RNA sequence: CGGGCCCGGGGGGCCACGCGCGCGUCCCGGGACGGCGGAGCGAGCGCACGGGGUCGGCGGCGACGUCGGCUACCCACCCGAC
RNA sequence: CCGUCGCCGGCAGUCGAGAGUGGACGGGAGCGGCGGGCCGGAGCCCCGCGGACGCUACGCCGCGACGAGUAGGAGGGCCGCU
């Protein structure tokens, strides 16, 4: 009963766990995002066995489903109706998204016009 | 020339619409959206463009004048049609098709069209 | 139309070669030189609605999608179901007792019949022995013992096809929301074809398991491992 | 014309990629199954004569 | 009525001495004990039956509260008996000396 | 105009289909004049054995001169006058075999790789077997699996070579153009040996693996492609 | 591993011109195809001159 | 179980031998062999070890309890880890 | 499967009518295969008026080889802050 996508391929991911920052797990002051450790003793930048992963370019998805979300789709952010029709032919591999800035009369707008414009919003129960 | 005003907007335009990894244009005789030098509904000496009508009942197909490629109040004649789904088809594909007018566009111009009649169609739940 | 003159050696070699076959097709005589609708017209509803109708069949779309999917490449194999070859286990001739590994009837005991042409294996037990009906099985969930029974001189009809033994289907015409609960069609009964050509497989292959000593008895248990035997050392 | 990579069969286990490279592979076969069959034949002759 | 598979024990992962792989599982199936004793099984599907807290479906029944992972006996590993599987999902290391079923589905008897 | 254009496009695809098929019996006759070719070398080593033995005396065999070398010692640590002969033998990986052809150039070199290489004296089966399962070409320097002749002759066809089987015949009777078919081939690509090695580090006559095993390289190649 | 060396794959040679000029940009596109489409070496002298600096492409005097 | 497209002349197997005229060479008027001559294309069915997978094959289960989904949620075990 | 490098790779032919390993003619002389009464010859598409996608050319498509790295160099950043 929700719009389908074009086609939906088996995406497969070659990681589906984030890359933490050496040490985040010891510190409060080491956040988890990643960066690149420089230090010249590290055994996690010299790739010892049972340590943290470094990310790398070998791990890139699969470019036709790269960025593609769960159910076959890819996402688009819109503000107003306006620009909501620009995935008018679009229809069947891009769905649209309501940014979280707007307010929830006029988003009540976007709402049904895509209803009536066949294009699949992933949000739409926001200020209800 | 179409080219040398491709080579200026091509990046920099009011109507490009550059979000997450994917580009669109907002220009009004652009079918598609998409930002690429054969849609683009305003370099070309010739280009064709559907929307839907006053009300929403029809499509209002715009095309673009020979002559007064410099006098933006005129340059555009405006058709609407008003027919059934099958044979409103059939004419905005014999007006690309038998004029030779721009026949690049003439598919892109019946996908649109008939996307846009269906938006037209009352919803059921 | 003749045959095909030329006898296989092994698969996608012919027996005899390129010029022995130019002389048994008598290609040195054999030789040759040289050399809708779409529209209908359909007639006048008048008058001075003049002139017929012209009206094609096959009619131009109302709707185009948004976007289509690309044609695929060919692929020179890759047949349906119901062209592929069927292959039956060298351990499986018409009569043998096989032993069911799967399904309701694990461990029973049946005697094989006549290989269907989707590969699968019709079976009975005798319904009076064991309790499994004129069933099919498949050829890979089942052991086959060695013992044998002559199946020759057995008539089994021929409306016993695959389409004889495939499920039923009803559900679901005219009922949209999940408010009525409906009890009905998820009871199988069976049929009296179904209850006489049972009766009339088990006439004829009764008499020849009460030929032979005690495999009554053996058809009526079923099979299992106990604390000694390993089935890479049974001999079936 | 796109040519896309063609996937390469083994011609020692594919008969017609034999035969796309070496048509003459065809009658060495030939040949030397008839010559088994008739050897193999011409055993069981000997075989069935000494019994 | 009847056992009708053949009792086996998940000795552990294919591993060398200072790595694991645990996506291959080492099975020791009870009675073979010899690399030639051991062509019978090699196709042969087989589960790791376990019970779990909440209940899950049963194919075939109502919901019970066992849960099964599914392998098959791929090829044999060393000289006595020893086969190693491959299961649908990797298993569990609280598995290792339990029972694993090896099922004489699909024959080739 | 219009009737007349086909009539010119049906005849200029029927003498592609006379030119198909004549190449096609070309290159079948070659393959068995080939096959005859074969057997006069092979009967005539045991003819001229025979009738030696028959009056007393003895038939030494020609010196060999077909080769085929294999990388079996990886590329870590390795001396650089010994790296500099393993690439110009086209040796730049482990397990990695190509042809090469024996004379006193040749020789005093493979001499210098003792211990990184393997290699001896290769028979009609390891040259057709590594060609047909193995074969890659260079052509404008990718490597392009030998699918179909049309690669061999649009490359090696100005030597004579417009076949795979002429190819084989070239690499095995060494030819008058073994130096562009040999190096038409993209060196081999040949997996571990199934069964082991029996220790790689020392010479074959020792126990090893190192240098000339003269005949039994065939022995090795079989359990390697 | 193979015994090769890395440090002269990446050959440095312009391919397209650095300026942003767009009249020079857009007969780089004419050019660029007829050194596709043809067989002449001129326009693929043409082509790689377009892409130089303007040092590698000096002024010619009248005389 | 040599070579000479197993030289050639005479008296069961194999052949990727197969139009006619017209010239050529060779052999015993007859042949055989030609890469030789100025003149236009066979058609239709199938089958496939043939430029990378399909089925024109099938079964079971289902709303207050199950189905799938989840990670900087928790816990457990094996292995690795200063 | 991801990237890089190489192919000075391919695609402006969106050419459902585009089509050429040369083509036209235009008389001089002729064949076959067509329409015999031994005399003689163009079909410029269409019963269907129709036939997916593409080409942000700073784009898109292909093919092959390749991928350790401190100090250091260089590029890309639809990474982020004012
Ligand atoms: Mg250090
Ligand atoms: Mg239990
Ligand atoms: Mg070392
Ligand atoms: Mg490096
Ligand atoms: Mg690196
Ligand atoms: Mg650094």
């Amino acid at each position: 009963a929700a719009l389908r996508p074009l086609v939906k391929p088996k995406i497969v991911k070659k990681r589906t766990k984030k890359f933490i920052r050496h040490q985040s797990d010891r510190y409060v002051k080491i956040k988890r995002n990643w960066r690149k450790p420089r230090g010249i003793d590290n055994r996690v930048r010299r790739r010892f066995k049972g340590q943290i992963l470094m990310p790398n370019i070998g791990y890139g998805s699969n470019k036709k489903t790269k960025h593609m979300l769960p159910s076959g789709f890819r996402k688009f952010l819109v503000h107003n109706v306006k620009e909501l029709e620009v995935l008018l032919m679009c229809n069947k591999s891009y769905c649209a998204e309501i940014a979280h800035n707007v307010s929830s009369k006029n988003r009540k707008a976007i709402v049904e016009r895509a209803a009536q414009l066949a294009i699949r919003v992933t949000n739409p129960n926001a200020r209800l | 020339s179409a080219h040398l005003q491709w080579m200026v907007v091509r990046n920099c335009s009011s109507f490009l619409i550059k979000r997450n990894k994917q580009t669109y244009s907002t220009e009004p005789n652009n079918l598609k959206a998409r930002n690429s030098f054969r849609y683009n509904g305003l370099i070309h000496r010739k280009t064709v463009g559907v929307e839907p009508a006053a009300d929403g009942k029809g499509v209002v197909v715009v095309i673009k004048r020979r002559s007064g490629q410099r006098k933006p109040a005129t340059s555009y004649v405006r058709t609407t049609i008003n027919k059934n789904a099958r044979a409103t088809l059939s004419s905005i594909r014999h007006m690309i098709r038998k004029n030779k007018y721009r026949p690049d566009l003439r598919m892109a111009a019946i996908r649109r069209a008939s996307a846009i009649l269906r938006s037209q169609k009352p919803v059921m739940v | 139309p003749h045959c095909s003159r030329n006898p296989v050696l092994v698969r996608g070699i012919g027996r005899y070669s390129r010029s022995a076959m130019y002389s048994r097709k008598a290609m040195y005589k054999r030789k040759y030189s040289a050399a809708v609708l779409a529209t209908v017209t359909k007639p006048v509803g008048g008058d001075k609605n003049g002139g017929t109708r012209v009206v094609k069949l096959r009619k131009m779309p109302r709707y185009y999608p948004t976007e289509d999917v690309p044609r695929k490449l060919l692929s020179h194999g890759k047949k349906p179901f119901s062209q592929h070859v069927r292959k039956l286990r060298a351990s499986i001739t018409p009569g043998t007792i096989l032993i069911i590994l799967t399904g309701r009837h694990r461990g029973k005991r049946v005697v094989f019949l006549k290989q269907l042409a989707s590969g699968l294996l019709l079976v009975t037990g005798p319904l009076v022995l064991n309790r499994v009906p004129l069933r099919r099985t498949h050829q890979k969930f089942v052991i086959a013992t060695s013992t044998k029974i002559d199946i020759s001189n057995v008539k089994i009809p021929k409306h016993l096809t695959d389409a004889y033994f495939k499920k039923k289907k009803l559900r679901k015409p005219r009922h949209q929301e999940g408010e009525i609960f409906d009890t009905e069609k998820e009871k199988y009964e069976i049929t009296e074809q179904r209850k006489i050509d049972q009766k009339a497989v088990d006439s004829q292959i009764l008499p020849k398991i009460k030929a032979i000593p005690q495999l009554q008895g053996y058809l009526r248990s079923v099979f299992a491992l106990t604390n000694g035997i390993y089935p890479h050392k049974l001999v079936f | 014309k796109i040519h896309r990579r063609v996937l390469k069969k083994n011609p020692l286990k594919n008969l017609r990629i034999m035969l796309k490279l070496n048509p003459y592979a065809k009658t060495m076969r030939r040949n030397t199954i008839l010559r088994q069959a008739r050897n193999h034949k011409l055993r069981v002759d000997k075989a069935a004569a000494a019994a | 009525s009847g056992r009708l598979w053949s009792k086996a024990i998940f000795a552990g992962y294919k591993r060398g001495l200072r790595n694991q792989r645990e996506h291959t599982a080492l099975l020791k199936i009870e009675g073979v004990y010899a690399r030639d004793e051991t062509e019978f099984y090699l196709g042969k599907r087989c589960a790791y039956v376990y019970k779990a807290k909440n209940n899950t479906v049963t194919p075939g029944g109502k919901p019970n509260k066992t849960r099964v992972i599914w392998g098959k006996v791929t090829r044999a590993h060393g000289n006595s008996g020893m086969v190693r599987a491959k299961f649908r999902s990797n298993l569990p290391a609280k598995a290792i000396g339990h029972r694993i079923r090896v099922m004489l589905y699909p024959s080739r008897i | 105009n219009f009737a007349e254009l086909k009539i010119k496009r049906l005849r200029k695809k029927f003498a592609q289909k006379m030119l198909r098929k004549a190449r096609r019996k070309l290159i079948y006759e070659k393959a068995k004049h080939y096959h005859k070719e074969y057997r006069q070398m092979y009967r005539t080593e045991i003819r001229m054995a025979r009738m030696a033995r028959k009056a007393g005396n003895f038939y030494v065999p020609a010196e060999p001169k077909l080769a085929f070398v294999i990388r079996i010692r990886g590329i870590n640590g390795v001396s650089p006058k010994v790296r500099k002969v393993l690439q110009l033998l086209r040796l730049r990986q482990i397990f990695n075999g190509t042809f090469v052809k024996l004379n006193k150039a040749s020789i005093n070199m493979l001499r210098i790789v003792e211990p990184y290489i393997a290699w001896g004296y290769p028979n009609l089966k390891s040259v057709n077997e590594l060609i047909y399962k193995r074969g890659y070409g260079k052509i404008n320097k990718k490597r392009i699996a030998l699918t179909d002749n049309a690669l061999i002759a649009r490359s090696l066809g100005k030597y004579g070579i417009i076949c795979m089987e002429d190819l084989i015949h070239e690499i095995y009777t060494v030819g008058k153009r073994f130096k562009e078919a040999n190096n038409f081939l993209w060196p081999f690509k040949l997996s571990s040996p199934r069964g082991g090695m029996k220790k790689k580090t020392t010479h074959f006559v020792e126990g090893g693996d190192a240098g000339n095993r003269e005949d039994q390289i065939n022995r090795l190649i079989r359990r390697m492609n | 591993g193979v015994d090769i060396r890395h440090n002269k794959d990446r050959k440095v040679r312009r391919k397209e011109p650095k300026s942003q000029d767009i009249y020079l940009r857009l007969l780089v596109k004419l050019y660029r195809f007829l050194a596709r489409r043809t067989n002449s070496t001129f326009n693929q002298v043409v082509l790689k001159r377009l892409f130089m600096s303007r040092t590698n492409r000096p002024p010619l005097s009248l005389s």
